[PDB]
């Protein structure tokens, strides 16, 4: 599962994710409601579900 | 608008 970023996101805690519109992010897990894991870059960390559209 | 984080309670287990 992937999903592309639509929206900046800059991190708040050392264990989110940086993303930038445009990133592709492989999806890992749900951690807690809106808050998933995934990988980007080779870095695995957590990202806000609400940044992001699912792709096919 | 540009979204809003929701809260976090939790690192990853």
């Amino acid at each position: 599962r992937q999903c592309k970023v639509l929206f900046e996101y800059i991190p708040q805690n050392e264990d989110e994710l940086e993303l930038k519109v445009g990133d592709i992010i492989d999806i890992n897990e749900e951690v807690e409601e809106g808050w998933w894991s995934g990988t980007l870059n080779n870095k695995l960390g957590l990202f806000p579900s609400n940044f992001v559209k699912e792709l096919e | 608008q540009p979204p809003v984080p929701p809260p976090r309670k939790k690192r990853i287990s």
